């Protein structure tokens, strides 16, 4: 499990610092162009977040689909293939992953934007990739998909890892049963244990903590009489009221600076993780890899992608 | 003309029941583009063309020709 | 050979024309220049700001106000300009880190795709990789990946193995295909049928265990020679 994108956030500058105060806005205008750099940085972060998913998942020219008859040489893929009965075309393991993640409410000038691709589109992308992998092998990563019986594809992989194909062809039932048992075991492990998805929960927790701290920073006196612009305006003589307001403006501006810097660093880290995920999807899934310990411990055979909230999950 | 989406609401563009590639992204799977009429349309993006390989337990597809391509990165 | 040479020449001409006509292909290189120019322009323009002082130029302040509060105004300007420079330097640091991260990938690609042949799928261009040629560019590098793509497919009827005398024969390197009546063995990436014989196949036990086996004759290149 590894993350691919973070929350699509954006914070207004003027409303945050000087919410409903003409005098505060007039004072803020004296500071130059500090109300646009943050907006530009957050816009760049948002575009980067969209591009991460767009490049990790959208790697198929077409949208393949599995034939109605599931005759795959004894293998059983019903636990990872899409389920038409569910309102959303998501697999059993995708549903398990979705139900294992829990948790815009603030309205002080902060907004969240929806992702460009809905979860249905991500599910369709993973379904197309998985159907192509099952039916055509790795030939669909180079040109057009070429059909091939699954047993022959497994023989090709066994030859790829330096084991003669007669080993597979004379033991087919054993490998089929072992693969089915492994799929059942991983489904049970996901259903039972709850601490496996920390790498996806910690990002959400960090973002929530950052936003909560940014909001809670509003209630700091910063050296003034009060933390309310209206209270200071409605009590003090303006020539010193503006002097008092200057401290609040400076404090809130620097808090916004700190939050934006932290967001930039976290976005860079998430981008690095997304690039790694894209490389893994290109290599382990669309082909067979000879890189040791890249696509799981042991000699690699193949992989299956599964979607997750703000992340992707592989089954090497 | 007023249209309502999940990412706010769009005025000045008309809704279309079709689906094409994404030209100008908006959000929540809605992409806008300039038709041709000469109007602006807001539709739901399509991921790609539907396809289904004729898979069978005793069928193969072997290429009989190739092509050399040059890609710039 | 001639067909491949013509295809390569046509591809080179096509990419040359594409570069000559369309000008939006170099967005990656232009973004860095535009971002740096905007950063420098903003840093320069930040000078003309009062920051709470009377005037944005300290020479005017010194030539009009006496020291005891002129120094306060100067201190306010100092704080503002210093913090602005702090912000610019931090942004430059982050952008430089990103650029180094990209340069490392560029170096890896130059080492692998150019100086050798890469088996990493979808690393040096879509399709099977053959070679690459580097080209320089202003503050960047451009690669011309050459790849091999299969074109025209067919339909056949495979088989995991074949019985001849109760034994099972598997392909040494290739697959078994049928054009409707006869059986052949061919390589997996180009249709080139060949007669099945004891030089393309290796025996492995009896043939009542494999699922989907179909039996046909297997030629022997020694009996006709021994006949004479
Ligand atoms: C593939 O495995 C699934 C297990 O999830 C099988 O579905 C079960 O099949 C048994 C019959 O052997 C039923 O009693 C269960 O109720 C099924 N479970 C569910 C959740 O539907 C499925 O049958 C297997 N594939 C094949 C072809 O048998
Ligand atoms: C494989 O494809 C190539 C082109 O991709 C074919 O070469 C063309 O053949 C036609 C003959 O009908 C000529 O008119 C073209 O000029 C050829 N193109 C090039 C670039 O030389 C080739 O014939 C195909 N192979 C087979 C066996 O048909
Ligand atoms: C499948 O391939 C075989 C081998 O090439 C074909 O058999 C030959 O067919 C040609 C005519 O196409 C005859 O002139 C030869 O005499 C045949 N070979 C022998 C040994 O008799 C066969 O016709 C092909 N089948 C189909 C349906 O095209
Ligand atoms: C391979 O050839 C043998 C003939 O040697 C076929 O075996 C016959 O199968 C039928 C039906 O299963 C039996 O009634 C015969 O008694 C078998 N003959 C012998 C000599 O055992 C076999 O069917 C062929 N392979 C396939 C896949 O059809
Ligand atoms: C076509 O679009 C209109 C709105 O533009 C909608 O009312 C109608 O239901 C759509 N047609 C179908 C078949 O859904
Ligand atoms: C092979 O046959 C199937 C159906 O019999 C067909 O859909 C497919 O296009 C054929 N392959 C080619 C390369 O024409
Ligand atoms: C392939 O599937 C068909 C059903 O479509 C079945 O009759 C046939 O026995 C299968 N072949 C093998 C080798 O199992």
């Amino acid at each position: 499990i590894l993350p691919v994108s973070m929350t699509k956030t954006s914070v207004d500058c003027t409303m945050y610092i000087c919410g409903d105060s003409t005098e505060c806005s007039n004072l803020l205008l004296q500071y130059g162009s500090f109300c646009t750099q943050l907006n530009r940085a957050l816009t760049g972060i948002a575009v980067e977040q969209d591009k991460n998913t767009q490049e990790v998942f959208a790697q198929v020219k077409q949208i393949y689909k599995t034939p109605p008859i599931k005759d795959f040489g004894g293998f059983n893929f019903s636990q990872i293939l899409p389920d038409p009965s569910k309102p959303s075309k998501r697999s059993f393991i995708e549903d398990l992953l979705f139900n294992k993640v829990t948790l815009a409410q603030k309205f002080n000038g902060l907004t969240v934007l929806p992702p460009l691709l809905t979860d249905e589109m991500i599910a369709q992308y993973t379904s197309a990739l998985l159907a192509g992998t099952i039916t055509s092998g790795w030939t669909f990563g180079a040109g057009a998909a070429l059909q091939i019986p699954f047993a022959m594809q497994m023989a090709y992989r066994f030859n790829g890892i330096g084991v003669t194909q007669n080993v597979l062809y004379e033991n087919q039932k054993l490998i089929a049963n072992q693969f089915n048992s492994a799929i059942g075991k991983i489904q049970d492990s996901l259903s039972s244990t709850a601490s496996a998805l920390g790498k996806l929960q910690d990002v959400v927790n960090q973002n929530a903590q950052a936003l909560n701290t940014l909001v809670k920073q509003l209630s700091s006196n910063f050296g003034a009489i009060s933390s309310v612009l209206n209270d200071i305006l409605s009590r003090l003589d303006p020539p010193e009221a503006e002097v008092q307001i200057d401290r609040l403006i400076t404090g809130r501006l620097q808090s916004l600076q700190t939050y934006v810097t932290q967001q930039l660093i976290r976005a860079a880290e998430i981008r690095a993780s997304a690039n790694l995920a894209a490389t893994k999807m290109s290599e382990c899934v669309l082909g067979q890899s000879k890189r040791v310990d890249f696509c799981g411990k042991g000699y690699h055979l193949m992989s299956f992608p599964q979607s997750a909230p703000h992340g992707v999950v592989f089954l090497h | 003309n007023v249209f309502q989406t999940r990412a706010g609401c769009l005025i000045g563009a008309e809704h279309v029941n079709n689906s094409y590639e994404c030209d100008i992204p908006i959000g929540a799977g809605i992409c806008a583009s300039y038709q041709t009429s000469q109007s602006i349309i807001a539709y739901t993006m399509s991921l790609g063309a539907e396809n289904s390989v004729a898979y069978s337990n005793n069928s193969i597809a072997i290429p009989t020709n190739f092509t050399i391509s040059v890609t710039t990165e | 050979q001639k067909l491949i040479a013509n295809q390569f020449n046509s591809a080179i001409g096509k990419i040359q024309d594409s570069l000559s006509s369309t000008a939006s292909a170099l967005g990656k290189l232009q973004d860095v220049v535009n971002q740096n120019a905007q950063a420098l322009n903003t840093l320069v323009k930040q000078l003309s700001s009062n920051f709470g002082a009377i005037s944005s130029v300290l020479n005017d302040i010194l030539s009009r106000l006496d020291p005891p509060e002129a120094e306060v105004q100067i201190d306010r300007l100092i704080t503002g300009r210093l913090q602005s420079l702090q912000t610019y330097v931090t942004q430059q640091l982050i952008r430089a880190a990103e650029i180094r991260a990209s340069a490392n990938l560029a170096a890896t690609k130059m080492s692998e795709c150019v100086l050798g042949q890469s088996k990493r799928v979808d690393f040096c261009g879509k399709g099977y990789h053959l070679m690459s040629f580097p080209q320089s560019a202003p503050h960047g590098v451009v690669f011309l990946h050459v790849t091999y793509v299969p074109a025209q497919e067919k339909n056949f009827t495979t088989a995991p193995a074949i019985c001849h005398d109760g034994k099972a024969h598997f392909p040494r390197e290739g697959v078994f295909v049928s054009n409707g009546t006869h059986w052949f063995v061919t390589q997996r990436n180009f249709y080139e049928p060949q007669i099945i014989t004891t030089d393309n196949t290796f025996v492995s036990g009896n043939c009542d265990v494999v699922i989907g086996i179909v039996n046909n004759t297997v030629y022997d290149p020694l009996q006709p020679e021994l006949d004479s």
